């Protein structure tokens, strides 16, 4: 259910030009389906990926 | 450092604030402002003290030297070029704000005309 | 329409001030945030300094470790 | 709940496991503090949204394709809250005509 | 980096070349913090709030003056970096009303 | 060199206009973090903490 | 001078009292130098609330 | 004398209804309040501070009593002791109530 | 709406601060009592081994 | 007062203690921060804008529902402040 | 007691119709809460939070 669902999200972060990962997707499915704010979700993985960036 | 050698070599910056002050001196009628604005604090219940522009006693005469034949003047407000006047905020030590003034108002409408008669200047 | 699109265009020109003035309490309110949290780390940081330990016993320790090996060194 | 986190952070950032460490003690404090949602269960505000971003990105083309695919996803009956990984997307879209800031050794400044 | 921010702090202080050193402690904070800025890059987006704000104050020969000056600025140099310097001014100015209070006695208080 | 300072010169032209009232030297430190990658809305923030320090000091 | 700080005073009474003010004369007095010697008219106005709702808490 | 750091403590001692060491404790607290910048929502132009003052009587059922406050306005600029009516003048329409 | 949030966050550091130094103070100890410490060990060693 | 706020704080979490110690300390640190109330006494407004709510969520029918039950209230004139309770209301709504 | 439970049964509806969980007995609480001229603002911030935090532990 979770890989045929993050198939559409990967066509869907494609076409925004914005790069997000396979994995990111399908670990999202996991936190929503045990409840999470549409505003926390967005926010821990904003910042997740402005730290990879600075990391290397 | 060189920001520090142009500091002590040059007189103190007083068009820009980040130049420490002086407005001291050893006569005792020279610190006749600290004194005025004083009383003025204790005896009026209602003083407001201004913000001042901390002047770099008798500096005053070389701007009336350039006022008077010489260039437009941005260190001083002119409304217009035919209206200079004088900031409310030049004290000079060893007089009052207001007594600082009145021969500075003196000069300024004498370096009005002349500034006037620099623009008829066609060259 | 026109009159429609009229009133579409005078709504942004408002609105786009109005952003901007409560964008510049937003930038007031980090100015404090991170300023205060600075505050606390300086004044938490010296007491924490002074009773921890003392600098000027351990100092003291050192001394007198050093008038004995001097006091062994005259013998 | 946190184990997930956890490998949302080790994943992306490589192991460390303690250069890791700076987006985890972030990430349990931050869907910890409570907060009444906003953007939820209204989806029809959302799609609207996001095809007005596709005009801007001057991608006409992309709006009647994402809406296609967006009703494939209600069909297959999963994912619970569809609304906040859409909601994650639009906030991180840019346009392709600049880049953000990227900058390594942040730190120093 | 180091170096330019120490010395940023020194040159608006007009003096400390070490004692400086606390607000630097400051400034090295909020410069590790993020922000996310409304409006991010394109050239044409602040420009037109440079405009308003100069009508705003009254200065409208100024705001003519200063779109010559936005053509040329780019002639002479193109960055990718333009736009957070042209927003970096903008959120710095300064408006000429009012006096600006006393200091010379608000630092009492 | 040149073209650096050509940059610059047009950039005071903009900043006496705008009234940033930022002095010439402060700026090109502004505009090498810049390019360098900064956020522009924390060094504005940096700039006035600095600015409001050394008017109250001086008095 | 007394006089005519004491009109100054007055004029400002009349206008604290017909937009109902809980401060009394004296206070208020005390405010107009304040504003006098600087401080923006927010944190002022700030303080006052949080110090008249810890005197109700108190009394 | 009156300054700063005087005035505020006779301030918080008779609007707190305690003692002058009594109101220490927040007496501190006051002093970081003030010195914590903020600015006001209305910070060009004396007009626009003055025709909200004005609005906020008509608003309260009160029109008759912001006719005699544009009355006072001009008392208030005769007088000319003050340098900063404007503080004054948003604070008392802060501290507004009905 | 922002004033409120801006002048509750700086009573919540002002009290917490408060409460926070006194504390410190309690686990780490005070002068007097590092100085009493020493006291202590002083005549205990001495019974022990100067008697 | 401070008896009424620990065993509210008790009741929520569900009743019996059990380490609810620091949850009502948390609590008192609450209800120390000011707040300030938007309108006061204006229990009115406070009714209608549950209604705009309501139609906001695509609750309708609840909302009709909802002013009976204030409707109620207002008869048998009990006294603690209607206000205070609607507002209440309000910010879960 | 009895007059206290009356106009908590009332609240008891109003708490349904917009969806959220509460026990009788904090319901009985709030109105105790009120009458002593508690600030409502305060209030609400501990009954959203609270509430939240028992249902997302379980």
């Amino acid at each position: 259910a979770v890989r045929e669902t993050m198939d559409v999200l990967l066509e869907i972060s494609r076409l925004l030009n914005t790069g997000l990962d396979m994995e990111t997707l399908s670990i999202c499915v996991r936190l929503c389906e045990q409840g999470i704010n549409p505003e926390a979700l967005s926010s821990v993985i904003k910042e997740l990926r402005r730290a990879s960036d600075t990391l290397k | 450092d060189a920001r520090s050698w142009l500091e002590q070599h040059i007189v103190h910056q007083y068009w820009t604030s980040r130049a420490p002050r002086f407005s001291h001196s050893s006569h005792l009628h020279s610190n006749l402002s600290a004194i005025w604005d004083q009383h003025l604090y204790t005896t009026d219940p209602l003083y407001t003290p201004d913000d001042k522009t901390i002047v770099t006693e008798t500096q005053v005469i070389r701007e009336t030297l350039w006022l008077l034949s010489g260039v437009k003047k941005l260190l001083i407000f002119q409304l217009n070029d035919g209206k200079v006047n004088v900031r409310n905020d030049i004290i000079v030590t060893h007089m009052t704000q207001n007594c600082l003034r009145s021969v500075l108002e003196q000069i300024a409408a004498y370096g009005q005309v002349v500034f006037r008669l620099q623009k008829f200047i066609d060259e | 329409a026109i009159q429609i699109n009229f009133i579409k265009n005078m709504i942004e020109e408002t609105l786009d001030d109005f952003r901007e003035a409560c964008h510049r309490d937003i930038v007031n309110l980090q100015v404090e945030m991170i300023k205060q949290f600075h505050i606390q780390s300086s004044e938490i940081q010296m007491l924490l300094e002074r009773y921890s330990l003392n600098e000027s016993l351990v100092s003291e320790i050192e001394k007198l470790r050093e008038e004995n090996k001097r006091l062994r060194a005259n013998f | 709940p946190n184990v997930l986190l956890q490998n949302l952070c080790c994943r992306i950032l490589g192991k460390g496991e303690a250069d890791v460490a700076q987006q985890f003690q972030y990430a349990v404090r931050v869907i910890g503090s409570n907060f009444a949602p906003t953007v939820e269960r209204d989806e029809f505000l959302v799609t609207e949204k996001i095809k007005k971003e596709f005009v801007r990105q001057r991608r006409e083309a992309d709006g009647a394709l994402f809406s296609e695919l967006h009703r494939k996803l209600q069909s297959q009956g999963v994912l619970k809250n569809r609304w906040s990984i859409l909601y994650l997307l639009l906030s991180l879209s840019e346009d392709p005509r600049k880049q953000p800031n990227k900058t390594s050794s942040f730190a120093a400044l």
